[PDB]
């Protein structure tokens, strides 16, 4: 279906600084949409939107990707439960880019307002993003 | 307390009232009649029951003319119906003397629709129990309208009442769905009395009598009359050709 | 199984009202502890009739697989001496010994009301039936895992004091479904109807004006014998329309409460 | 846990609790004690409350009886059963 | 009742309850038009129950005026009248 | 004695029978309807249910145009309501002709509402079932909103409402104005208002709405019109897309 | 420009960049300027809606008398304003007259000044009608001559206002009337009156809404009544339930109101000689949070020489402490 | 056509009384809770303003409408029929005295006229007494600051300070010792928030509350200069900023 | 019966003191409750 044709969206967008992001990608947001909401647990693909993780990382600043989690989280984001994926996708470059990166990450932890929020506990990931703002206070 | 329905301005606790309901089922108590909206027109159609072989053919007439393009036709008791249309006739002419040009579809519906309400707020006077269905060809396009005891009112492609509205309704349903783009004038004419004769199960113990009325641009070009000579005997043999 | 959670569709925005203070609470009880909030014991069912509100007991013994209880308000009214107190007392008994138990009520229009004692005719055995429906989830008495279902054709016949929280914590309205909700009826009651591969349900959407979710299936049984006559087993389309026409004259009696139901 | 009765709390410790515990203040004071204590009111909201609170900070004998409970399903049962209490 | 009789209510109910520091009690009070200590109750647990439909947790100032409107009248519409000026 | 509930007198309770039972014949049609206020101008949106085919939704109509200036929205019965469009209409031209210039939209919600309790206060005639809501821009105020009665009290509102589900609607609108501390909607362009009404009414009523499910007036600065079929779809079509 | 809002923000910054005697001038200069609707004040400038503007400007600098040495000249500042409101609308009349008063009386400053000030303001009452004004500032006025420590003055004002507010108006203001006539016998050990006072105050506390300041100091003065007939266990209660009160109130009050109820707290305990009930209040965090001094920490030692019975360790940290537990 | 009822809904009750008038006071001591008083530098009215919606507007809404340029009124009952009532009182006004006598009737000629009104609906055929009670004040060259009650029934008395509504039990009963034989215009309005108060179950502010008082004449709300004989009207009615003024004097 | 009221309420002051005897503190507090009694409803 319309999940097959993912990978041959955005061919410009790995290689230049890619502007577009959150406007190419937002058609491919808006229209999943609608056939979930918060209806079905799980029916859309959440590695679609993990995709945005995958866009811009090294090659440009945490504070761009922080503004856009805001809007994901006040917006459904394909899925209800698309929150609960995004949140290990947000965990898994921090610890494989490090080098001049280290100093930013402290302002990505208190600028992300996912963690701060209570919720249901769908994910014990988000729950040890604060335990790692402890150990940077150690040193 | 008892008395809800004595009178006419009392509302119910419901928030109906029992004189405009008791007025509609006096609708159905009474001969049948249709109508079919067209592009250039409008087309009326009635069944008057005949009682006995006294009657004499085709010297009752069912449906009155006001001004000329005007036709109107109604279901119902009948003083209440001749008063409705001698009524709108006065509306009619007294509008012509003034405003010039005759008064078109649309607006005529508001002479009739103030009226009958008009009834309805006092108690000195009792509503129309009689449901009138007029039209005819206006200044732009054409228009048809039924009017209930009620007073309210629309546009309508179609109009069904009397005894066999229930069967003659759902008939202008699949003509609507026949000519989705549009239905010429003198089609119309014999579907009208194919209508009557499906609805006609009802009311299949007594004699019946068909008088078929039409108003349009293509042929009479603004002049509502009746139909007479072989086009009406045409429109007998097509509709109980099917039966 | 005959009904299932297909069949009541169209009361899916009603629908999770009743997963909240049923599914939740006893699937995870544990939800209610950490926030601290009290798990909801009564929960109301009201609204116009025919809307499917008897469906919803159906629709839960089909799938939760729990053991339910039906109590009919004129079944329990049985009176040789104070036997309608005893009765009660006997339908909450079977709540300590088999934890997941949800005891309905269906349509209670009479030992609901509040019907102080003045003159009467000695009431006293529906006034003592009042008294023991107000009692096990008012006294010392705890169970949590009993839910309490109660199913009425209006608010008002019902005592003002079981209305008062601590007893119907959650009232859950079913009125008439909306332009949206009626076009998925529609697809339920004519599934199993052998017809045309072309049909529109769209029309009737107008057609309906303050119907019911039992009234629409009034118009696929009555269209099934305008075929009969013509001799045709699959029901034409415009047959369909003849029906709906036809129910809406059916009525012709009250079919409006607003200002009064809740 | 139940706050906003304090008025009517006190009215029924002092009508309650404080003639099971000394019953010797009213004597002295000349003033005859009532033999209980009744409730009025909009039905469904209290009357639960500080009964509740009575019997956990008295900690001692309570009966706790429905008023139609006493009905019996045998004649003669129902007077046996309202002297026994 | 008035303010004065319900602040002491609210308060101690949401002492077991989980709340938020952004959501002042004191707001609902002026909004609170004679009600009951029932009725209060019912508000601190529908509270509870949309924050489960939002995945929330704890009690947000949202959550207490959503569930305001809903659980205020218990008859018809405004104590039931409509309006008197 | 038993006649404190026919006619309009004062009651063993104090209250008026007849007014309360007039406020459960506005809702016959039920149809929602809400109107917020924008900056230069006020958008009115309000349910279009055509319920047969046979009628033409064009000719169908529950917001009727009193004056250039002066937009008016009916929820109730037809006929209450062209009774008093008509009535409306003759005592808004006749302040033109006797007070040289157009009446604002205060003075003709005074002036109906004075009219509207002569249908009371008299004994022998009875009240209107519906609610006369006129939306109009004035030259001093602006924007407004007032809101009529059966019982003749006249009073403005932020956002109007009306419908069964009014109680809904007028809780979700409730919480945009106390958030944002605002009395009326700041977008300047009268394109945005529509599409920002339409966004809260769907989430209120929990409703699909299409082309012909709806009838949305808008009454700008010194002009009034009705928005077709067209105008109201484009406007469904760019919010599907932006939201 | 001209808008009242850079003539503020500008005149705030001055105060901490330099000095707050260098912003002074700047609200001086807004009596000829800064033109508004009605009519005038004093005759330079019409003010009239920037009067609240210029009010604020006076509260802020109020606060700040205490290192200038101003208090001797702010006792014809106050009443000089009022003569000045006579021009236009006497509705900002109050505003002026009340607000000054509480901010004035809120600072340290010498009681000859605080009585001067309320005196004059009455002699605006006396040569018009005016009732609820007049009694109003007789109340805040007999209460600057019960910290005077002088009953003559004291009872003279009370005594005047039992014949009036009982016979004519003021039902809620009468419970502050018996509640400071109440503190006057307290002074002079007559528990007579004292008692009296108080269980008038307490009779129409519940048949006359009260805040929430002036519930807390019926029940803050009523424990301390309580002690000359011990029985503390019952006296407790009045400053828990008062505790709770004046806790409530965070900003809105003065920390030493809710400090020094601490200190009754821990007092009536260790009469009933009570070592736990003590400690937990102490190790509470709670209890304490901002509120903390050396004579808090005095009464811990209190506590842990009657614990440990021991007089040589009381005696060393009465003399040390007696300037803040004495 | 035309009204077929002439005979009078009003009739004489068995016990010595007429049901509709009887009635008719329990409609006024139900709803808007309204009050006046009457000092000797004028009169202060003041009404509370009751919220249906939470979106209505109440700039609007004129709860003390003006008769005469020197006499206000205000109401406790519906509102529907006191609009009707003084729109015919404001042209019995102008037609018996501004077009025969050429200046505005005073305080005690003006409330003969508004109660002749009512007491005529209690009588003839086809229509309903009114279920209003209005309060008539305003002053004059002459007889001074005076205040009158209309009551349902027709019948006007005169009144040092009064209210009605539904804490008319308790109010009017606590105007009896906060009246004195020397009060002020801006001490009547402290005495008119405290009663005023302490009735009010909604919000409390200027937005909420009605607040009228008859001052001197002032030349700024007249509109014109110059000449002597009119230095303006009495009538003022302050605004929501000028009566959040005085709320927090108490 | 309010005078037998402010008499009957007159004891119901002293148990909170522990005391045995009614002194004009009881009186003032028993007249005060009984006379917002009758202005109530």
């Amino acid at each position: 279906k319309d999940y097959s044709q993912i990978l041959k969206e955005e061919f410009p967008k790995i290689d230049s600084l890619a502007q577009n992001d959150c406007n190419s990608a937002l058609d491919q947001l808006l229209v999943l949409e609608k056939k979930t909401r918060q209806a079905s647990d799980l029916a859309s693909s959440k590695e679609v939107l993990a995709k945005i993780v995958d866009l811009l990382a090294s090659r440009n600043k945490w504070d761009d990707l922080n503004e856009q989690l805001t809007l994901l989280s006040k917006k459904h984001g394909q899925l209800k439960l698309s929150i609960q994926y995004m949140i290990q996708k947000v965990m898994e470059y921090l610890k494989s880019s490090k080098s001049l990166d280290l100093n930013t990450r402290i302002s990505v932890i208190e600028t992300i307002r996912v963690v701060t929020e209570n919720k249901i506990f769908v994910e014990v990931e988000r729950a040890r993003v604060t335990k790692d703002l402890v150990e940077i206070k150690k040193e | 307390g008892t008395g809800y329905d004595l009178s006419n301005s009392v509302f119910s606790p419901d928030g109906r009232n029992f004189q405009v309901e008791y007025a509609v089922k006096a609708v159905e108590n009474g001969t049948t009649s249709i109508g079919i909206k067209c592009n250039d027109g409008v087309v009326f159609a009635v069944e008057k029951l005949i009682t006995s072989k006294l009657l004499v053919p085709q010297k009752n007439v069912k449906i009155q003319v006001v001004d000329r393009h005007i036709g109107c036709v109604y279901s119902g008791l009948i003083p209440d119906g001749r008063h409705l249309v001698n009524r709108g006739r006065e509306e009619a002419a007294s509008f012509k003397k003034l405003y010039k040009t005759p008064i078109p579809i649309p607006a005529f519906a508001d002479r009739l629709g103030q009226y009958v309400q008009a009834h309805t707020l006092y108690n000195s006077v009792r509503p129309f129990g009689v449901s009138t269905i007029f039209g005819g060809v206006d200044k732009n396009g054409a228009h048809l309208y039924m009017l209930e005891p009620s007073g309210s009112y629309w546009g309508y492609k179609g109009a069904a009442t009397g005894k066999g509205r229930q069967s003659a309704k759902a008939e202008l349903e699949k003509l609507v769905d026949h000519h989705p783009e549009g239905l010429s004038a003198r089609e119309a004419v014999k579907q009208a009395a194919k209508i009557i004769y499906l609805a006609h199960e009802d009311n299949k113990e007594k004699d019946f009598e068909l008088e078929i009325s039409w108003c349009s641009l293509s042929e009479t070009n603004g002049l509502h009359k009746f139909v007479k000579g072989d086009l009406l005997q045409e429109a007998i043999d097509f509709a109980q050709k099917e039966i | 199984g005959e009904i299932t959670f297909d069949g009541i569709g169209g009361l899916t925005e009603q629908i999770r009202e009743l997963r909240e203070v049923i599914e939740l609470p006893l699937k995870n009880p544990e939800i209610f502890q950490r926030v601290g909030i009290k798990p909801p014991k009564g929960v109301l069912l009201y609204g116009p009739p025919g809307t499917g509100k008897t469906l919803l007991a159906k629709a839960v013994a089909a799938t939760i697989g729990a053991n339910f209880i039906f109590s009919p308000a004129s079944g329990i009214v049985d009176k040789y001496i104070g036997e309608s107190a005893r009765i009660i007392r006997e339908m909450f008994a079977y709540a300590k010994e088999h934890e997941p138990c949800i005891i309905f009520m269906d349509e209670v229009d009479a030992i609901g009301g509040r019907r102080f004692s003045e003159g009467t005719s000695a009431d006293r055995e529906i006034q003592r039936t009042l008294m023991e429906l107000l009692t096990q989830m008012d006294g010392f008495d705890n169970l949590g895992q009993t839910k309490i279902i109660m199913a009425t054709n209006r608010p008002d016949t019902l005592d003002p004091a079981l209305l008062r929280p601590g007893r119907l914590d959650r009232k859950v309205e079913i009125p008439l479904p909306n332009e949206a909700g009626r076009l998925e009826i529609f697809k339920i009651h004519t599934a199993k109807v052998k017809k045309t591969g072309e049909f529109d349900f769209e029309a009737a959407v107008k057609m309906s004006d303050g119907f019911n979710g039992a009234d629409i299936r009034n118009c696929a049984t009555e269209a099934g014998f305008f075929a009969i006559r013509d001799d045709r087993d699959h029901i034409n389309p415009d047959d369909l329309m003849k029906a709906v026409r036809k129910v809406a004259e059916v009525k012709k009696l009250e079919g409006t409460i607003e200002y009064q139901k809740l | 846990d139940v706050g906003g009765l304090d008025m009517q709390k006190q009215e029924i410790r002092e009508a309650v609790e404080l003639p099971l515990v000394q019953a010797d203040l009213y004597e002295q004071i000349g003033i005859d004690p009532p033999r209980g204590v009744l409730l009025y009111g909009p039905p469904g909201t209290g009357k639960t409350m500080l009964v509740k609170a009575v019997a956990n900070s008295t900690k001692a004998a309570f009966i706790r009886v429905n008023g139609s409970e006493f009905v019996h399903k045998y004649l003669g049962e129902g007077p046996r059963m309202v002297r026994d209490v | 009742r008035d303010r004065r009789e319900r602040r002491l209510i609210f308060g101690t109910i949401a002492s077991k309850m989980s709340l938020a520091p952004e959501a002042d009690l004191d707001s609902l009070i002026i909004r609170n038009d004679s009600l009951s200590g029932a009725v209060i109750a019912a508000i601190m647990q529908e509270a509870g129950l949309r924050a489960v439909r939002k995945n929330r947790y704890v009690i947000l100032q949202s959550d207490l005026e959503e569930a305001y409107a809903t659980q205020v009248k218990t008859d018809n519409t405004v104590d039931k009248f409509d309006f008197y000026k | 004695a038993g006649y404190d509930r026919h006619i309009t007198i004062f009651s063993p309770e104090g209250r008026l029978y007849q007014v309360e039972y007039a406020f459960k014949a506005t809702n016959q049609t039920n149809i929602n309807s809400l109107a917020v206020r924008g900056k230069d101008c006020t958008v009115v949106i309000s349910q279009k249910k055509v319920p047969d085919k046979l009628l033409d939704p064009t000719t169908v109509s529950y917001i009727f145009c009193i004056s250039r200036t002066i937009g008016m929205v009916v929820n109730g019965p037809i006929p209450d309501a062209r009774n008093a469009a008509l009535r409306a209409k003759a005592e808004a031209a006749e302040f033109r002709y006797k007070y040289g210039y157009d009446m604002p939209c205060d003075v003709l919600a005074k002036r109906m509402a004075n009219l509207s309790q002569i249908y009371t206060q008299r004994a022998y005639m009875r009240p209107l079932g519906v609610i006369l809501t006129f939306v109009s821009v004035d030259e001093e105020l602006g924007p407004s909103i007032y809101k009529t009665d059966p019982a003749g009290y006249y009073v403005g509102y932020k956002a109007t409402a009306t419908g069964p589900k009014q109680q809904e609607i007028t809780t979700n609108l409730e919480n945009h104005f106390k958030k944002s501390k605002i009395d009326h909607i700041n977008e300047e362009s009268w394109e945005k208002v529509v599409e920002f009404a339409i966004t809260h009414m769907i989430d209120a009523l929990g409703t699909e709405f299409s082309k012909n499910d709806l009838e949305v007036g808008v009454a700008t600065k010194d002009k009034f019109f009705t928005l077709s079929a067209e105008n109201i779809e484009e406007r469904l079509v760019a919010i599907a897309e932006q939201d | 420009m001209s808008l009242p809002g850079s003539k503020l923000e500008e005149a705030r910054r001055l105060v901490n960049e330099k000095q707050y005697n260098e912003a002074e001038q700047v609200y001086l200069s807004l009596l000829d300027k800064d033109s508004s609707q009605s009519s005038a004040a004093a005759g330079a400038s019409v003010d009239d809606k920037r009067r609240n503007e210029q009010e604020t400007s006076i509260l802020e600098l109020g606060q700040l008398y205490v290192t200038m040495g101003a208090k001797d000249k702010l006792r014809e500042f106050i009443p000089h304003s009022t003569e000045y409101m006579m021009q236009f609308a006497k509705s900002k009349t109050v505003k002026v007259l009340k607000t000054l008063i509480e901010k004035f009386e809120q600072v340290p400053d010498s009681l000859d000044d605080q009585i001067f000030v309320c005196e004059k303001s009455i002699e605006f009452a006396k040569r018009e009608k005016r009732v609820f004004l007049k009694h109003s500032l007789s109340i805040k006025l007999a209460t600057l001559h019960y910290q005077k420590k002088q009953y003559k003055d004291s009872l003279a004002l009370i005594n005047d206002l039992l014949r009036e507010f009982k016979k004519l108006d003021d039902k809620p203001s009468l419970v502050d009337v018996h509640l400071l006539e109440s503190k006057v016998y307290h002074k002079l050990r007559n528990l007579a009156k004292s008692k009296a006072s108080l269980t008038a105050a307490r009779t129409a506390a519940n048949s006359i809404y009260c805040p929430t300041q002036t519930v807390a100091e019926l029940d803050l003065m009523s424990g301390i009544l309580h002690c000359e007939d011990k029985d503390y266990k019952t006296a407790f209660s009045y400053f828990f339930e008062s505790f709770e009160s004046y806790h409530n109130l965070t900003t809105h009050n003065s920390y030493e109101k809710a400090c020094q109820v601490l200190k009754y707290m821990l007092l009536s305990k260790i009469m009933l000689n009570l070592i736990d009930d003590v400690k937990n209040i102490l190790n509470a965090k709670y209890t304490k949070e901002t509120y903390q001094s050396r004579g808090i920490d005095a009464m811990k030692a209190v506590a842990e020489a009657y614990n440990n019975r021991s007089l040589l360790d009381f005696n060393t940290a009465l003399k040390q402490y007696e300037k803040e537990l004495m | 056509m035309t009204d077929r009822y002439s005979f009078s809904l009003t009739t004489f009750s068995p016990s010595g009384k007429l049901g509709q008038i009887d009635y008719a006071l329990t409609a006024v001591k139900q709803g808007v809770t309204s009050l006046g008083i009457k000092a000797t530098n004028g009169v202060v009215i003041a009404t509370e303003k009751k919220s249906s919606s939470p979106l209505a507007m109440s700039e609007t809404l004129s709860k003390v409408s003006l008769l005469t340029p020197d006499i206000g009124a205000v109401y406790s009952g519906m509102g529907p029929d006191y609009r009707v009532l003084v729109d015919k009182s404001r042209k019995v006004a102008h037609t018996s005295y501004k077009r025969i006598y050429g200046e505005y009737p005073p305080t005690k000629l003006l409330v003969s006229e508004v109660a002749k009104i009512m007491q005529e609906a209690t009588q003839s055929g086809g229509v309903r007494p009114f279920g209003v009670s209005l309060l008539i004040a305003g002053h004059d060259e002459f007889n001074g600051f005076s205040l009158y009650q209309v009551d349902p029934s027709g019948s006007y008395f005169p009144w040092k300070a009064t209210a009605i509504g539904k804490g008319s039990v308790a109010a009017k009963t606590f105007l009896e010792k906060r009246w004195n034989d020397e009060l002020e215009l801006e001490d009547a309005i402290h005495i008119a928030l405290l009663t005023l108060k302490e009735s009010v179950e909604g919000e409390f502010n200027g937005d909420t509350i009605e607040l009228a008082i008859i001052g001197d004449e002032n030349p700024d709300l007249l509109g014109y200069t110059g000449i002597p004989t009119d230095k303006g009207p009495r009538f003022r009615k302050l605004t929501s900023q000028e009566i959040n003024d005085r709320l927090e004097a108490l | 019966a309010d005078v037998k009221g402010v008499c009957t309420e007159a004891g119901m002051y002293a148990l909170r003191e522990r005391r045995i005897h009614v002194t004009q503190e009881d009186f003032e507090l028993a007249v005060g409750k009984v006379m917002n009694k009758n202005q109530e409803t």
